[PDB]
């Protein structure tokens, strides 16, 4: 078994070495649904999926199919898509509205609650009130709907901590806060949750560098070549004082918007009535917001979105060579229709399986998971030292742990959290 | 929003049949021997490529099945957007196509509807697309296409004016959509 | 005691073989878009809806790799029996298709051959029936069917008298066959 | 390796709490093919499946390929299907008949008794007599194949005790005897045996509510719905006294069967000589079996069939998350011609892979094992309450351990003996 | 190097289109049913059946994709060679196919040119070969088939004297290629 | 876990005896890539693969994805196809050539030695020299390209030992050694490596007997038919003093390579200069080769070949129920361009995945391996007792431990030195 002294020598964030069996180990994926997915905050979606009473979104927290349902006093609640009788799946659709859910099996009713209130022969055949499907905490941030199942886990604000503001950069910037756009695109990917959610948490140097290049070739002007396209070098890195969360972003570099969301949302971004509001109102963090282009986040452990763009996904995990990728995309409320327009079409274009830019991840993950099906793969250590004690907690522009855009602290971050984690069974030390 | 394609009851006639036909047929050689440029050439200027999502509904809310033209979709694009993945496809640092796969576009089911304007048609068909890349990987995708086809002056007869696939599945099962439909 | 279709050295004319075709392609479309309804109204009071099971047998007992009109089989239905069919799969209860699967019925191989009836036709044709469902549940299926058809006054140009699927399987690989073939 | 300690708290039949586990975990199913399918009796067909001298079915015994085959002595031998030279199998067909049986690997010969005959080359390169495949032994129970590989296990009589007369409503209704149908129909499941296995022991709660709702509504008058059905009520259910066998069947409705099977089915089985000669000669049970219809009745582990129906099938286990199902169809031999069309016909109308009964089945399997990849869905105890305590030994018509037809008392003894077969190493105490 | 098939800008005509598709509508009729000396009467004397290993290059490599005729293939025939393999798949001893599998060759995508030689044609056909066999076993192939066929006197209409095989795969996922495409 | 006691157990080669459980334990298979692969010399292909400075060739050591590339310095070059910053696949295609090797993924760029050379943003963001994918040590015999992960491991010479002269029979006929012809056909089988490694070790039995009838059948002439071809049974086997190779050739039946290989290929082989000339070349040995005919070979664990018919094949492990076969075939340099041509010919028609010979072998490990997923068939020992205590070490004609054609000899070295490997952790005692 995995003792706690074996789960910590697997992460060392002092020299910047990672063992590479913790993207491939099964037994390790086992105790991470349990000491990871069982008591972590997890994203379903936005409450704009569920807006009216009975609305419903069938998703899951980890491998457990969960039910987000709005309740009749406005409230959002998440119970398991299980009943406790035989384990059928009570909600059968993907999202829809419901006056009730009906098991298929045995005919086990439920209220949108998820109280069990009508029972097939019951008198003939104990409470109600004490076998209906397990109820997970419900906690919203501006919009998102988080959930979490550990009743001894800190509350999400406290979770989040100084990871917040740079999530206000994409929703707070309005009074009348983002909306989800219809449609949510799933597909599946043969690799580890963890290279997913490093990338968006620390890994601007991907989208720098080589993965991205026929990308920003696809979104240039077919007189234009890679010759003429402006590698980006200025722009900053965050590590979260806890949590294992991390964000990466451009300063002053427009080009790298405008190369995916085109010239009426780098307008929308940068310029205008809309761009004067937001930075008013994020004015309180300090950040140059006007200023921030290419912005990648994560919220431990499977929450990623990039702000600039607004392109939200959760990653499911399937085991320890396969996940689930489930994207949407957000808007501000008060948006004009062509604006919307905009963010719909160049986020399909670019982040969807199909996406210019989203291709290229797939490719990169599915082979790196692949190659560590081989012993030797798994013997040495994989290189993390980028930007290693480089950052400091006493940036003029941007609060927390900052470093250079180019870096790992934020990914030495997340994995040193997910060893924490693994390695810690009280929230007793775990908790901020 | 789709339901069953509306075919002329009046059938049409075995030359015009056998023109689509062999014009999707032509379509796949190319998209199976990577000739893109060729390919896009097909492609009109006002064209609309859409591939809707899919999700699971219950009967009562079948109507729900489709996503909106206001929402998110695996493919929503346009003439000039279009090129872009051609530039992409093509390009020798496009990892996800380079090396490239080798892919097979089996069509059937060829239904021809003449509409309001003479040399436009209407027209629905069912495909295969059989995927393979790298050393295992197999990626089956089956659906139909509902195209607006424009007779042409090009090799092949015709011009592409608008295409939307219907594509059978709701969670996407292969981890990328490299190919063309 | 099945064998290679008895095909007509005389090949059918090109607008029966074309009428044919359009036949299967329309049906098809009826089945992939949940028509049931249209679909089982062009059975035929007289059908027989038949599926065989297969077995793996030596070389010298082939002629007994299918089973008989006295064995069990996959489907062995009359007029009366597909109406329950079709009343359970449209039905918000059945539960095997709510929410619906999602099906491609890719027809080809179509060879039609005169019997002793005018106007009733021996259709034999091969298909791919590409079922997927849920989230991720994919049953691939691929056989022939051997039909007899009527020339008949509907939407379609032909009703269905018999028709019997030979599936390329002997173990069925998919949960339940809660399709139409 | 799990303790004897850990295997009995898994079940729990004073409670009724079942731990989700049971249907999931790999350590227990490879546990399972030893503890309970290596030394279990297990229906491999009928009689009527090989008639002749030379007649060979090819089947299984868990995840062991298995060939039964007529002797020209009549009696019936069952081995291995699988060579000891390098472990090739032997018999390469479904069914048929043989004069002998050659491997195709290197050419040795068996005869239809499975001893080695022939080995090529063997006075150039050991005794013959000590390495033919391992032989099961083989018992009949009025026309149906039982197979064990354990010499130290109870007989099939003693094994299956008091549940006897419940087999005997399907299987000795006329001197004559049963014949099989030909055809053995054969699909894959993803799901657990336990849920088939039980569902057929004591679950006639799941046709009684919604699953079949459907199914029967397809046998529904077209000018009726089902509004109008009649919903059957009455009747009981039987645990047996050891081996965790079951049984449940509706007592005086009549509807219920002919909603089923038809009005042809109906009549013969509740009205006339051929129904009057059956509970005459089953009068030293007592029971009135003119009145037991819509019976169904698992043998544990993996036999279950439905007796009013004749429907029988084997549940072959493919790892924890998976089974495959090879259903036949019996008739008494001197049936009408007329009825055993007619048993034959909605056999395959409602129990084949695509029967409007069983198509639902197969459909909440698949969903209840999807469920149960995730972490929560198998902390908590599944609910096993129905009929707690309410079963008595001194019921007027039915002997045995006998309740309410909607009760789990079946199943919470399915679930008991599983569970002692696999805590239990021998036996000298887990024997009746 | 193979290439998009080169077309004929006048396409054949319905006649010898639909001659050119009857005549693999009977072929896989053939082959699925397992009438191999049927089959194999078909093949010219001077018959090559050809089946080039596919590899894995970068789009700067693309013209080494495909093994050459001094390289190792999957098949390389001759009728001499073809004869040994019909000899075998009918044998009782040949226990790769005995018991038999359970194909489905389903042809489309019919390009039909008429080449040097009158009533001599070149034919690029589309195909997914789905292979079934013993209990569980599932083999899908899918590609292109390129035909030199002649005009004959044997009840299909046409022999074949050239058949190459462009086959989707690099490493095939089958354990063997007892099967014919 | 797995004791050393325990894995001796698993074989007996005084009795002749194998554990089934040895092709289908997933922890003992996970030990094989340690203990057996991750110290093996394992074949990679020829020399004329990577002919030039950059040429280069993407295959596998155990389930490592290893690069095969030629140096300036005429020198060949073995390192895992893996960067060690997250993993990433460096070398993306089969063959080819190549001035440098770049990651796709962070674009860490590598010279054709598999040295960092240059890394995006270094100065802005650790030693390059100390972060290459790890190197493996490469010799070669006799055209032949091996590798070794382990220097503490012997040599290749000291590796083969007296194996040698029988790798001559192949490699050694002329002063301008063997050339591959182009191509590798690769595909997948659903077995067991040791299943395939043993068969060309030692089972010219499978050949003589059973499995190949209609291969046999498919070369033989069409005026004749099976009860007329004469079944070769002279002959004898050869095991390997230490490392569990072995090989197997008839003597004086040349009819069995006529067959197999045509007349042409015969003449060649048994008749004229080069004949003569490979007799004169292997004279140190004192082997009569032109008598040697359809002979088999393995060089432990997975370098497989016939060196009669110049067929060569590495077994790729893919878990214990999986390979893939990996083939490519050899000619003499000067070879005439018919024979040359007949070997290309005949080697696709009789050993490619379609081949006559090579389609039995598939369908008879499947069936083996399927019928391993049962528990009584993993319970008693498969027999490995052909030709026990009946090879020695005086042989007129073959130096070596030599026996009958039709034995098991080979077979119970390749195994006892399987054993040997997976139980003794140090090279100390593990060496010849
Ligand atoms: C993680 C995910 C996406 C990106 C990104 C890609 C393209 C353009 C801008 C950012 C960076 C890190
Ligand atoms: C287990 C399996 C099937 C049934 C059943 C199905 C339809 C009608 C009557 C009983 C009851 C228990
Ligand atoms: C392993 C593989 C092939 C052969 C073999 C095949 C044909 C003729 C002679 C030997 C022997 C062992
Ligand atoms: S499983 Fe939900 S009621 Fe039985
Ligand atoms: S494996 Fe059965 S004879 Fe060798
Ligand atoms: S993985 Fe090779 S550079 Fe990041
Ligand atoms: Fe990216
Ligand atoms: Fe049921
Ligand atoms: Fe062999």
């Amino acid at each position: 078994n995995w003792t706690p002294e074996a789960i910590r020598g697997l992460v060392d964030q002092e020299k910047g070495l990672l063992d590479p069996r913790i993207y491939a180990d099964q037994s390790l994926y086992e105790l991470e649904l349990e000491r990871v997915f069982g008591r972590s905050w997890l994203l379903l979606g936005h409450e704009s999926h569920v807006p009216e009473t009975g609305d419903f979104l069938a998703t899951y927290m980890g491998e457990d199919p969960v039910v987000m349902v709005r309740q009749k006093d406005k409230s959002i609640k998440v119970f398991l898509n299980q009943c406790r009788h035989r384990g059928m799946r009570i909600c059968r659709s993907d999202a829809g509205n419901a006056k009730a859910f009906t098991c298929s099996y045995h005919g086990w009713a439920y209220d949108i609650a998820g109280k069990l209130v009508n029972v097939p022969f019951e008198k003939e055949a104990f409470d109600k009130a004490e076998w209906g499907p397990l109820q997970a905490r419900v906690a919203t941030y501006k919009g998102l709907v988080f959930a979490n199942w550990d009743v001894q886990a800190p509350d999400l604000e406290t979770y989040l901590g100084d990871a917040r503001p740079y999530m206000d950069v994409m929703l707070d910037r309005t009074p009348a806060g983002t909306v989800a756009i219809g449609g949510m695109q799933k597909w599946v990917i043969p690799c580890n949750w963890k290279f997913a959610a490093e990338q968006f948490c620390s890994d601007m140097y991907h989208a720098g560098t080589t993965t991205h290049l026929s990308g920003i070739l696809a979104g240039i002007p077919p007189e234009m070549d890679l010759s003429q396209a402006q590698i980006p070098t200025k722009g900053n890195q965050f590590r979260a004082a806890w949590g294992g969360h991390g964000s990466g972003w451009y300063v002053d570099e427009p080009g790298s918007l405008l190369a995916v969301m085109g010239p009426k949302v780098t307008q929308y971004w940068t310029e205008g009535p809309a761009a004067e509001l937001a930075e008013q109102r994020l004015g309180h963090t300090g950040m140059p917001v006007r200023r921030m282009v290419g912005q990648h986040m994560t919220i431990f452990p499977t929450c990623s979105f990039l702000p600039t763009f607004n392109n939200i996904r959760i990653w499911h995990p399937r085991g320890p060579n396969e996940i689930e990728v489930w994207a949407f995309t957000l808007v501000d409320a008060d948006a004009p229709a062509e604006i919307k327009e905009e963010y719909r079409r160049h986020n399909i274009r670019n982040f969807s399986a199909g996406g210019v830019f989203e291709q290229d991840d797939g490719e990169n993950w599915v082979e790196i998971q692949k190659g560590l099906r081989g012993y030797k793969a798994k013997s040495q250590p994989l290189n993390a030292q980028m930007g290693l004690g480089r950052s400091q907690t006493g940036h003029p522009d941007f609060p927390g742990n900052v470093g250079y855009v180019y870096a790992e602290e934020a990914a030495r971050g997340m994995y040193h959290h997910w060893m924490r984690m693994m390695s810690e069974p009280s929230w007793a030390t775990l908790k901020p | 929003f789709f339901k069953t394609f509306e075919w002329p009851s009046k059938a049409a006639g075995l030359e015009l049949q056998n023109e689509i036909e062999q014009f999707y047929y032509r379509e796949a050689q190319l998209l199976d021997h990577r000739a893109y440029e060729a390919w896009f050439a097909l492609l009109d200027k006002d064209i609309h490529y859409f591939m809707p999502l899919r999700t699971n509904r219950m009967i009562r809310e079948g109507e729900l099945e489709y996503s909106g033209d206001q929402d998110l979709a695996h493919f929503d694009e346009t003439h000039e957007t279009m090129y872009g993945r051609i530039r992409k496809v093509t390009s020798d640092v496009g990892w996800a196509e380079n090396p490239p796969s080798r892919t097979r576009h089996l069509v059937s089911n060829v239904i021809v509807k003449e509409t309001a304007t003479p040399d436009t048609f209407e027209v629905n068909s069912a495909f295969i697309l059989y995927r393979n890349r790298l050393e295992r990987q197999v990626d089956i995708f089956a659906g139909e296409r509902r195209d607006v086809l424009r007779r042409a002056d090009n090799n092949l007869g015709f011009s592409i004016a608008k295409r939307t696939i219907l594509l059978d599945a709701s969670t996407l099962l292969s981890n990328n959509l490299s190919m063309f439909f």
